[PDB]
């Protein structure tokens, strides 16, 4: 029996983390829940309860949070959340004009334009600072093609624009090189960025895993979503140091429908997935994911998001009586 | 009427060759004068030089993809070539996941991170500056509000990171927001450009106009071109306060089919259409519109891009046929 940190947060956060509770419970999962608050206090860094729960269990899931020094900044700096993972995949049953889409996005969580670094260099002009570093490309490419290796992907390509930004994004692309020269079970491509942009809204398969840095991967994992149906069933985890990796719905708080038992907990269930997974736990991964999809496939109780109009409970009960098998 | 024409990198030679051989058919009277910039050596500043002399006196080019800041930075500020408007429109016959699409699409070109503005900060640390500026910003929103005004359009929707870059991105917003109070009879939304992406997928129809700076622009060039087709299909054009040379809208060389006879001149062509309207040559531009719309829509000369198997000269000629048989 393994304790797992909960940040619940805002809007429908508490109902879809709830959901994501009774379904572990149903499937006899041995996860057990400590709860925690991150809203940040300043000395800014976030609750001391909060660090120590996540340095012990090392396991967190977490909730949309609402935006007011970004709680979400916070706990990539508190932990170093370098490696941001982003499956995409079509749900069987749930149309979209893409079909047999199976992409994942591993997306530099550190540096690139997102420094925090700009400058007034005179009135009027502002330069801001990209920075790219040998060791996060190197670290992050490491994580693409073991990723890979572990998952059964076949193909990681690198996504740059090393025309455009030749020496930052340049550096990117030779650590990559090199990672996948010391790859060689894995194939590995490179290709711009715009081209893949192009190619992705005609013909998504040609795509397997894609590793890049923080704002192209910040701008395509979104892109992706698009396809599949929207951040509503989009899981996502972020990979720390210390084995710390946190699990987490990137959809927004949904505040227009927070407590009208309506809202929709796939996305933070798919991403309880993603953590079972990366615990060892692969069997009750499978029957909890298995139970999930199944409820959607046979569309008699898919909340108002997703063309239905069951409550948040009864698409919850569903998967609950689906998983006792 | 004079024009200046830049056969530019991988398969641009071709596509030229099939606007020269459409307007011989259409007898348009326009006169190409060719130039050379793409892939030159020290004859950087004086073949840009030929180009803006030309240029003064011809005011209207026709250019392929162009491959210190790069030959195509360097070309848009010597020739202020501030703004660029990438038309995303379907073509009612060639069908895609998203049909009966009407976007335009307004990005900045003279700044943001394509100034190579670039340097090793320590051993493996790389800085790169992005730039946005009051000046700018300013014009790239009144051109798209002016835009939007002349050609009857609703919304203009203006892209960003301001969450994240909140200097930079927040002071082109801040221009956009500023310059939208002008243009009341124009709705102005904002949106970040990961949504937006998101958005262009699920539901593209939400939108009318978009501006936005450069980068951003190219990738939303890319995406939205996809939508309606992709490369071979979707054109563009560039403006400065008194030049005007039009180009392909997702703009790449092709590399692979150059010499093989393969790429699909719809875009080099539509654009060549666009061109003619600029010039006060209406009657032969919807003739060159009209005639490149129909072989589509027809179904019968198609190339590899849009499901058939026709080669890039087989597909030219059905339009030159077409369209000498309305003349
Ligand atoms: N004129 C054209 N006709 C048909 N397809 C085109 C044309 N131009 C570009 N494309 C499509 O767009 C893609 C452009 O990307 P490409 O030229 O390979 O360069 P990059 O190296 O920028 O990815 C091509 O693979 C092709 O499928
Ligand atoms: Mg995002």
């Amino acid at each position: 029996v393994q304790t797992v940190t909960l940040i619940p947060g805002d809007g429908i956060g508490p109902e879809i983390s709830a959901a994501v509770m009774k379904i572990f419970d149903a499937a006899k999962a041995p996860i057990q829940w400590e709860e925690r608050n991150v809203t940040a206090i300043q000395g800014w860094m976030i609750p001391s309860e909060a660090k120590e729960s996540m340095d012990k269990n090392k396991m967190g899931l977490k909730g949309p949070l609402k935006t007011p020094p970004s709680m979400n900044l916070l706990l990539r700096k508190t932990f170093d959340l370098y490696a941001n993972v982003r499956p995409c995949v079509s749900i069987e049953g749930y149309k979209t004009p893409y079909t047999d889409v199976n992409i994942v996005t591993i997306r530099e969580n550190t540096e690139g334009e997102y420094s925090g670094i700009e400058h007034v260099i005179v009135d009027g002009v502002v330069a801001s600072i990209k920075l790219i570093t040998e060791g996060a490309s190197k670290r992050i490419a490491e994580f693409a093609f073991e990723y890979a290796r572990n998952n059964h992907r076949s193909n990681v390509t690198a996504v740059h624009k090393a025309n455009i930004m030749r020496m930052s994004d340049g550096l990117f692309l030779q650590k990559c090189r090199e990672v996948a020269e010391s790859c060689k079970d894995i194939k590995f491509n490179e290709m711009y960025l715009d081209t893949v942009c192009l190619n992705m809204v005609q013909d998504p398969s040609q795509f397997d895993v894609l590793v890049m840095p923080n704002l192209y991967g910040d701008i395509l994992s979104d892109l992706c979503a698009g396809l599949i149906g929207g951040l509503g069933v989009t899981p996502s985890g972020n990979i720390g140091a210390n084995g710390v990796a946190i699990f987490e719905s990137v959809h927004g708080t949904a505040p227009d429908i927070a407590g009208k038992d309506m809202a929709n907990p796939t996305a933070l269930l798919l991403s309880a997935v993603m953590m079972l997974r990366h615990m060892g736990l692969f069997d009750h991964a499978a029957r909890i994911e298995a139970a999930c999809f199944a409820t959607i496939k046979d569309g008699k109780s898919l909340t108002k998001d997703l063309g239905g109009n069951a409550k948040c409970s009864d698409f919850t009960e569903e998967i609950c009586r689906r998983v006792k098998d | 009427f004079p024009v200046t024409m830049l056969p530019g990198d991988g398969v641009g030679p071709e596509l030229m060759h099939a606007v020269k051989e459409v307007f011989k058919a259409a007898a348009v009277p326009v006169e190409f004068q060719e130039h050379h910039l793409s892939e030159v050596q020290m004859a950087s500043e004086e073949k840009l030089e030929q180009v803006l002399s030309s240029m003064k006196e011809n005011k209207v080019a026709i250019i392929g993809k162009i491959h210190l800041a790069s030959y195509d930075m360097r070309l848009r500020r010597k020739l202020d070539l501030f703004a660029n408007v990438v038309h995303v429109k379907s073509l009612p016959g060639y069908m895609t996941r998203h049909n009966n699409l009407d976007l335009v699409i307004i990005r900045e070109q003279t700044e943001g991170e394509y100034s190579s503005l670039e340097h090793e900060s320590a051993r493996g640390v790389i800085e790169c500056l992005k730039i946005v500026t009051r000046a700018k910003s300013q014009r790239i929103a009144k051109f798209a509000f002016d835009y939007a005004t002349k050609k009857g359009r609703g919304k203009v929707t203006a892209v960003h990171k301001a969450n994240i870059m909140k200097l930079g991105d927040g002071l082109f917003l801040q221009c956009c927001e500023e310059v939208a109070e002008l243009y009341p009879k124009i709705k102005f939304e904002t949106m970040i450009i990961d949504n937006c992406c998101m958005q262009l997928v699920q539901n593209p129809y939400q939108f009318d106009v978009l501006v936005m700076p450069n980068l951003y622009g190219n990738i939303i060039d890319n995406l939205a071109a996809g939508l309606v087709g992709g490369a071979g299909v979707v054109p563009g054009e560039s403006y400065s306060a008194e030049y005007a040379v039009f180009e392909t809208g997702a703009r790449h060389p092709f590399a692979q089919a150059v010499g093989r006879n393969i790429a699909n001149p719809t875009a080099m062509l539509l654009s060549a259409s666009n061109m003619l309207r600029h010039l006060n040559l209406e009657y032969h531009s919807s003739m060159i519109a009209d005639a490149v719309k129909k072989v589509i829509k027809v179904g019968k000369v198609r190339t590899s891009d849009m499901g058939g198997y026709a080669t890039c000269h087989d597909f030219t000629e059905e339009i030159c046929r077409r369209v000498k048989d309305l003349d």
